């Protein structure tokens, strides 16, 4: 049993017609202190999977190392390590899910919420969630922390059920994700303007975008707001 | 729950209710609270349902192995003691079990009360569960050694009915058993709803209740 | 310990076609112990019916209180109180004890003598009104009653059909609750006749 | 205190109340009368927290006696029971509630009927053919459910009461030092000196 | 509960869902959370349901008497001030979280108020368990100089977000529009996207199915003449 | 919250962020924390919003009544009314208030009233959860008798850093300028102050 | 302090027919007042004509099902591809649950299939391993809403025959698969109305001698 | 369990132990024998937490019987008491201590003397002319202090023991359902069937 | 405590105060918080003195043994050994360590290891109870590729403010300069840094 110290906030994601998108901000908070501003919380595994992690950063760095070691171990005595016997998103997720549930069962959890986004060998989209309790679920949209409360409602307006996935393009999906990240910046006190975004497409592969910023923000209406009720000046 | 068991001239009667509760919610209307360890051994269940089922079924394994090793049926005294020693291994770990081990052996009919503390008592008459007080009232005033099989079966049945009526956590149906030297004999499942109205009319009891 | 579940009990009310029904169990207990099988939880002030579940002392106390208030209402107004008006009186009376409340779940049922419109309503212990068209439930088997009412109920039922629906809703909910049962009563209410039926049920 | 029982038969009400009073680990008294006559045809037995019981009973007694003198008339058992219930219901929301449970046995001279009322410290009133407070009912109600008839004589009521006390004496871990039994009927209140 | 308030060109609009709960259980599927303080001042409340009603009725009563005393139409700032001072006095023990909106001779107004007595000003607000789902919609689509029709759409869209994505919110959408120089229009059940489907079976019983012991006529009439 | 008040040559300037949180949720991102108790006596509020609003409302009432009887009150007098409320009700309040005002006689004055209800007259004051991160910056960069433009820059740079490090602070930077000329409201948006 | 348990909501329902059995469950997965997924399967085909659902804490539910599926695999290896009978599966599951008596699988488990005589069978478990064969059982969040309805409409409780007035009960006539599915759909539609954790979708697994069939139905998404 | 008494007279040791066994609010048994014969001339009575008492007594019994067989010799009461004390002193610092209090009554055949040892669950041993555990001594020791002589006969010891039980039955709130009395002397152990 | 490490053109400089408290009592006013784990790899310690001393001693042992087998270890390697200890024993430790070292290949590097056992490579780092008060100052005044004298002034001014506001910090300002030239120890007394 522990308590999280340095933490990362929401990770948000969604499926679209040819793949998946995942995003997360670059902040490492120390309680209310916005301590670290250059933290990458999306971690690619090969060219077909991106693991997005929220929660305790020391535990994230530990998981990051397990995944790096997983790639190394899979290549051992494996001539098809960069082909048929390469790591799949489903393999990577189930490994993490196994670890998370074992750790909670020893009453010593990895204090995280993880989303594994990727594309399988057969082109199928993979998107599944796992957390410190070992709880797993899948959905056309997935989000952690505040993202679950604010991002999912916006993303579910684009992909409300399974049949909406083929009708959703990458431009529309990315637009929805970027808008959601702006909304979180407005309303999440533990968020930052700077974020990273990753797209895993079955045709164009893995596109990893760094140093993105929330833009087109509305603040002008603030000038007119005065007092808390009766004050006019 | 309410359970009872008593020795008499023609063996031992065993009667239990069938209710199961999860708080104030009645989770089960008909649960089997007797276990048939062997043709001559019975076990009642009160407390945690899982604990009762697991450990008494494990007792049956151990009583069965006794027969294979010794070519002979285990005594009620020895069977009850094996169970009490199991309870003593998980001492203070939070098991909740109250059972009566009923049977017939070379000493005649045998009846032993056993609980999670490891308590093991020999006796003529026992009753366990939330409604045992109501059952004891009927048993104590109507029990004799000189009871007939027919009257004894009714006493245990009527004693459960008494508890099922008053105790909120007892009811559903009554399961009856009669243990002889030729083995135990099941005497059926009796719905309390139907049994109550029947007894009220025939016996004249429960006058305060309207029907 | 929980005052709302010491004595046990349930009340349910339904609307029908030009009629209403309200029913209750008869049990009163001290937790596991059954004490009385004649503790009726439904009262009437003129043509307005009130069912109350929860702590028995408060049930008794509130009946005596609403009898007090409706009798004065009648002397001054020179007419019997109506269900809509009584509902507001109950809500008002409960909220005046906001920080030391009666541990009850009241249910109002009746027909407006002028409009002829059937009316039911429920409250929380603090006075929040639930003016439902279909049905109202209260008591230790409220979850059970919600399931039964929601599946068995259909609108515009005739009195003799409504009777069967509400009775089965109560009976089967009570049979899945340890703290409810020991008898049951059903009131069938029409604009100028009221029938009261005691049901036969299992006594465990 | 602990055990108080009550039974209403054909033409009377019988109340049985334990004699023991305990303080610490010592039984200070084994002949205590846990009852007060409220009026010539109304008796109230009581059980609860030490000190509160007698104070409450005597306070009720004073109020009913005051009423009797003022009106030159005896209140019905029903009226007395309702007065007592209200006082307890008033008490439960007080700063320091009175922790007293009572049985009220009375003979209504107007209706020519015996009446038994059970009231707990919360103000929970019920009219019953037989009643008890605390754990007493757990042992005794099964016997009463079986043997009780409404046309029983006073003698049959006493015999059924003996059976209840015997069951209590067998299955309770508590030594309550026997009971004092009192009968309430048309002729008033009397004590059974041999029980 | 999900509630919103949105300002527009010539007025203000509020909206709410219609679900009330007892923990995980739905007590009322068509609750009315839009309350009237005065004819053109409406509020909507989350939290303890009895508190939001009681405090709304009380202030509304005192507002009416104030309006009569001053021969003037009630102002939203008056309701706001009277509410917060009442709630502050009870130090959060009255669990009323409200969105207050209205029009008066001063103009159109929109306030939020919390149970401890703090008030806020805004062009768009949201309260309740579905506030975050609704605010996400408001932050995505709200703009300056909205029309009446755009604001009603934004408001109901924000409530829908709560209905679908928040378990504490559900059923229908209620709306009230308060425009300057007009009567306020209360649109009860403006949207009805959660109608129960037809059941597969009828559970109407045969007459005589239920066992009965006694029957009796209940005398509800008074004592009769002769 | 990040609030500050700074005296300068021509008077005094109050400054504040606009973020109000309920845990990690931003309940209001455009809050006005600069509140008027008299024409040229304003305050900055920190702590419980319910408590600080109730106090400022009561103070505004006292100063309106003071003015009707005795004429325009001093900034010291306004701070005393705040103090008397904060001190005597310290067990039931959580309020950290900065009082700032302009007289023609006394010019620009600043009083800070922390949790206990003590009063401290200062050249400048900082308060709120974000103030901790700028104690060093403000101490190093503050000078007496600065110009209006120098003082605006000082507050802007200071609150910029407080917002940068404190998650409970953010949004826009509001400012109120109190001089003989009158009362000027200022606002500065993220795209301006973030790039400093 | 770390709480190793959680509540993922959901509700399940098992009904045993004369020569068939059904195991139904909603597809909604939740924490607190949020929806995790509108379609997260909860009832599984475990092989050997057995279906299973572990309702409550999803992590423990997935672990148990996973372990039972594994137990079926090793039962084939160890006992010459013998079919695991429903009664044998039930007893095996008791021992899987009780292996964690002091750190329980926080789930209410139900299995369904056919007995060795070809008749419909449902077995139901508590978190610590007490089990028993039943005709009808609802489990999970809205279990208390549904069970009374099933007592009334499946076992005809409190129902008597008109004209006799309580003297003669309604006879216990058997129900067809089409009749059972109607009662299942109405149970979940009613539960969805009054329980906030129930909704989105309903998935039913029907078991006969021919095998395991699936049926899906939409539920209200509010 | 509750009351266990012991008295050492001229030529014997007498142990009296209550018959009641309670579980919840119900007395399950009123004929329970709270004692084990450790050897032909050594008897141990016991009282404490449910289950632990019998398990401890039978474990001690097994060890002494094992010793008797191995050496073909009966250990002295003093030796047995020391063995028992050590087991309890060992137990009190264990993960889960055995909550058992005992009296050991034995006749030393070598010295031709009766011996009574009182040992509590902590391992606190004392040799006494008379002893008790729990609250039993509070009521009885004043009588024993007054009436006890070391030259008393077995019959006089039983009469003084009756007086102790009568005092317990009067002043305890607890119904312990009488006592089983056993005598330990040169001829061995026997039970007094009428008491 | 007030500690910091800053990279610059020629290498890296560690800085720290010298105050150790037991509540409000100053148990040691001349503490050396700059501790050597290798020739040119030093660390700054914050948190439990027992924990941080025990860790630094173990790390020093690991790096001495590393050197005997594999040659001079990198600063990254040293930070990894600190991390592995702080992370795997997080439930029983209260240690906030800043690691700083000089290579000829990698030049000056700084790693900070806060409570949880996470690692963060930075241009400069601040830690300890007094660091809160200089987040704004350090962010505004830090530049990359400063000179030795510029960096010494930056640390001196920064820790001066931390000491000024934090009661848990104080005494002298110790510094350690890590370059190709070697290892230089510096000290600055109150009469020097207080008047800044
Ligand atoms: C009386 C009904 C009440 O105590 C009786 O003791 C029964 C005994 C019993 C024995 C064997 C089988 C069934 C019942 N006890 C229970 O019903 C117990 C009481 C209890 C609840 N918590 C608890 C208890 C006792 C001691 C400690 C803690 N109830 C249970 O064990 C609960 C947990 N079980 C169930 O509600 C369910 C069971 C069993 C079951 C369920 C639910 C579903 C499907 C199959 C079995
Ligand atoms: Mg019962
Ligand atoms: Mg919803
Ligand atoms: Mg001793
Ligand atoms: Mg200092």
């Amino acid at each position: 049993t522990q308590q999280p110290i340095v933490t990362g906030t929401s990770v948000i994601s969604m499926k679209y017609d040819n793949g998946v998108i995942i995003a997360a901000d670059n902040l490492g908070s120390y309680g209310s202190l916005l301590r670290f501003n250059g933290v990458e919380r999306l971690i690619p595994v090969g060219d077909n999977t991106v693991v997005g992690i929220s929660g305790d950063i020391s535990d994230m760095q530990h998981i990051e190392r397990l995944l790096k070691d997983l790639v190394t171990e899979n290549a051992y005595d494996n001539p098809l390590a960069d082909a048929e016997e390469a790591l799949e998103p489903s393999y990577i997720f189930e490994y993490l899910a196994t670890v998370m549930y074992q750790r909670r069962s020893k009453m010593n959890p990895l204090w995280n919420a993880i989303i594994v986004a990727g594309v399988q060998s057969n082109g199928d989209q993979f998107l599944r969630y796992v957390n410190l309790l070992g709880v797993t679920y899948s959905s056309p949209t997935l989000a952690t922390g505040f993202g679950a409360h604010m991002a999912n409602p916006l993303l579910r307006k684009v992909v409300d059920r399974e049949s909406d996935i083929p009708k959703t393009t990458v431009q529309v999906a990315e637009e929805a994700i970027v808008n959601a990240m702006r909304v979180l910046y407005y309303r999440d006190a533990r968020s930052s303007r700077n974020f990273s975004l990753a797209i895993i497409d079955k045709n164009t592969g893995l596109t990893f975008k760094k140093n993105l910023q929330v833009e087109n923000m509305k603040w002008d209406f603030a000038k007119d707001i005065k007092g808390y009720g009766t004050q006019k000046i | 729950t309410t359970t009872l068991a008593f020795k008499f001239q023609h063996g031992v009667i065993v009667a239990v209710d069938s209710r199961a509760t999860a708080g104030s919610y009645i989770s089960s209307l008909r649960m089997n609270k007797v276990i048939e360890i062997n043709p001559y051994l019975l076990g009642t269940m009160s407390g945690c349902a899982a604990d009762c089922q697991y450990w008494e079924r494990l007792l049956a394994k151990e009583c069965r192995l006794y027969y294979l090793r010794n070519g002979e049926r285990i005594s009620v005294s020895a069977a009850s003691k094996l169970l009490s020693n199991m309870m003593l291994q998980y001492r203070g770990m939070g098991l909740s079990m109250g059972s009566m081990i009923c049977g017939w052996d070379k000493k005649g009919p045998g009846l032993y009360y056993v609980d999670d503390n490891g308590t093991r008592l020999s006796g003529q008459m026992f009753s366990t569960g939330s409604g045992n007080t109501y059952a004891y009232g009927v048993l104590d005033s109507n029990y004799k050694w000189d009871l007939s099989v027919e009257d004894a079966l009714y006493l245990g049945k009527r004693s459960i009915l008494a508890a099922a009526h008053r105790d909120a956590y007892s009811g559903g149906s009554v399961n009856l058993y009669h243990v002889t030297e030729d083995g135990w004999i099941y005497h059926g499942n009796h719905d309390v709803g139907e049994l109550f109205w029947k007894v009220k009319e025939e016996e004249g009891s429960f006058n305060n209740v309207i029907g | 310990s929980d005052p709302s579940s010491i004595n046990g009990g349930i009340v349910v009310a339904m609307t029908g076609k030009d009629c209403v029904a309200i029913a209750c169990d008869l049990r009163l207990g001290s937790q596991s112990l059954g004490v009385s099988n004649k503790f009726e939880k439904i009262f009437h002030y003129g043509h307005v019916f009130l069912g109350i579940t929860g702590l028995a002392t408060d049930v008794t106390t509130l009946n005596e209180m609403f009898r007090y208030k409706t009798n004065l209402y009648k002397l001054k107004e020179e007419r019997a109180i109506e269900p809509e008006t009584f509902t507001q009186l109950v809500s008002s009376s409960l909220y005046e004890r906001r920080f030391g409340p009666y541990f009850v779940g009241p249910v109002v049922a009746g027909i407006n003598s002028k409009s002829g419109k059937p009316f039911i309503a429920g409250f929380d212990l603090i006075g929040c009104i639930d003016e439902a068209k279909d049905f109202i439930v209260s008591g230790t088997a409220s979850d059970q009653l919600f399931g039964m009412c929601e599946s068995l109920y259909e609108p515009n039922l005739e009195p003799e059909d409504l009777f069967e629906t509400i009775s089965q809703a109560l009976l089967n909910a009570a049979d899945r609750d340890a703290l409810s049962g020991w008898g049951a009563v059903v009131y069938i209410i029409k604009k100028d006749e009221v029938v009261k039926r005691y049901l036969k049920m299992r006594q465990d | 205190m602990d055990i108080i029982l009550g039974i209403r038969v054909q033409d009377s009400v019988i109340l049985a109340s334990s004699k023991a009073v305990t303080r610490g680990i010592s039984v200070l008294k084994d002949s205590d009368d846990k009852t007060r006559q409220l009026s010539p045809h109304t008796l109230m037995s009581f059980a609860g927290e030490a000190g509160d019981t007698v104070q409450f009973a005597e306070y009720i007694q004073a109020n009913i006696q005051l009423y009797s003198i003022r009106e030159d008339y005896e209140l019905s058992p029903q009226a007395v029971s309702s007065f007592v219930r209200q006082e307890l219901a008033k008490s439960i929301r007080s700063r320091r509630p009175y922790q007293v449970n009572v049985l009220i046995g009375g003979y209504d001279k107007k209706k020519n009927k015996p009446e038994l009322y059970q009231i707990d410290y919360l103000g929970t009133k019920v009219e019953l053919p037989y009643g008890a407070h605390g754990y007493s009912g757990f042992y005794t109600f099964s016997l009463l459910d079986h043997h009780y008839r409404p046309d029983m004589t006073t003698e049959e009521g006493l015999d059924l009461l003996k059976l209840c006390v015997q069951e209590l004496e067998k299955r309770m871990p508590m030594d309550f030092k026997g009971v004092i039994v009192k009968i309430v009927d048309k002729d008033g209140i009397r004590q059974v000196d041999d029980f | 509960t999900t509630i919103v308030g949105v300002k527009f060109n010539n007025g203000v609009v509020i909206a709410a869902d219609t679900r009330s709960t007892q923990g995980p259980i739905v007590a009322d599927k068509n609750c009315a959370k839009l309350h009237r303080i005065s004819p053109k001042i409406w509020c909507a409340g989350a939290g303890t349901a009895a508190d939001t009603e009681a405090v709304t009725q009380l202030i509304g009563s005192n507002i009416e008497l104030h309006s009569l005393y001053t021969s003037r139409e009630p102002r939203v700032v008056s309701a706001l001030q009277m509410l917060k001072q009442h709630l502050f006095k009870y130090q959060g023990h009255i669990g009323a979280y409200l969105i207050v909106a209205g029009v008066d001779p001063t103009g159109s107004h929109l306030f939020s108020i919390h149970a401890h007595g703090s008030t806020d000003v805004g062009y768009y607000l949201s309260l309740g368990s579905g506030s975050l789902a609704a605010m996400a919609v408001l932050e995505s689509h709200w703009k300056q100089d909205l029309t009446k029709e755009e604001a009603i759409k934004l408001a109901s869209d924000a409530i829908q977000a709560g209905i679908w994505n928040d378990l504490g919110s559900g059923s229908n959408v209620d709306v009230c529009v308060m425009e300057i120089g007009k009567d306020a229009e209360y649109l009860r059940n403006y949207l009805t996207p959660n109608v129960r489907e037809e059941k597969q079976k009828s559970y109407k019983f045969p007459r005589g199915t239920t066992a009965v012991l006694k029957e009796s006529i209940v005398n509800i009439c008074d004592i009769q003449e002769e | 919250t990040s609030i500050m008040a700074v005296t300068f040559k021509d008077g005094v300037i109050l400054g504040a962020d606009s973020r109000t949180t309920t845990g990690a949720y931003i309940a209001n991102r455009v809050t006005d924390k600069l509140t008027r108790v008299h024409d040229k006596i304003w305050c900055c509020r920190s702590g419980s919003a319910a408590d600080t609003q109730a106090i400022a409302d009561i103070v505004q009432y006292h100063l309106e009544l003071y003015t009707s009887q005795y004429g325009t009150p001093s900034t010291e007098t306004a701070a005393s009314v705040f103090k008397e409320l904060c001190y005597e009700n310290k067990d039931n309040l959580t309020a950290g208030i900065i009082v700032a005002g302009y007289d023609d006689k006394n010019k620009g004055e600043v009083y800070t009233i922390p949790l206990g209800g003590s009063v401290h007259k200062l050249p400048y004051a900082i308060a709120g959860s974000g103030s901790t991160f700028i104690y060093g910056y403000c101490d190093k960069n503050f000078r007496e008798n600065m110009s209006k433009e120098e003082t605006v820059d000082f507050i802007k740079h200071s609150l910029s850093q407080a917002i940068k490090w404190d998650g409970s602070s953010g949004g826009v930077i509001r400012m109120v300028v109190l001089t003989a000329a009158g009362v000027e409201r200022l606002i500065f948006y993220p795209d301006e102050y973030e790039q400093l | 302090q770390f709480n190793p348990y959680g509540d993922n909501g959901g509700t399940i329902l098992g009904i045993a027919g004369e020569d068939f059995a059904v195991l139904a469950g909603d597809t909604r997965n939740i924490t607190d007042y949020s929806i995790n997924s509108r379609y997260e399967p909860k009832v599984f085909d475990c092989g050997d004509n057995i279906v299973m659902s572990a309702n409550g804490f999803a992590a423990d539910g997935d672990a148990l099902v996973k372990r039972f599926k594994n137990s079926v695999k090793w039962y084939h290896f160890d006992h010459n591809d013998k079919k695991l009978s429903i009664n044998s599966a039930a007893r095996n599951i008791q021992h899987l649950l009780y292996s964690r008596r002091f750190f329980p699988y926080y789930v209410y488990n139900i299995i369904a299939g056919l007995d060795e005589d070809g008749k419909g069978a449902v077995y139901s478990f508590d978190p610590v391993g007490s089990y028993q064969r039943e005709q009808c059982r609802a489990g999970g969040a809205a279990a208390s809403l549904i069970m009374p309805f099933l007592d009334n409409q499946v076992n005809f409780k409190n129902q008597y025959e008109p004209g006799t007035n309580g003297k003669v009960k309604k006879p216990l006539k058997y129900l067809s698969v089409e009749e059972v599915i109607k009662l299942v759909r109405d149970s979940f539609t009613s539960a969805t109305e009054r329980h906030i954790q129930v909704g989105d979708g309903l998935e039913i697994l029907i078991v006969t001698k021919d095998g395991v069939r699936k049926e899906f139905y939409e539920l209200k998404r509010d």
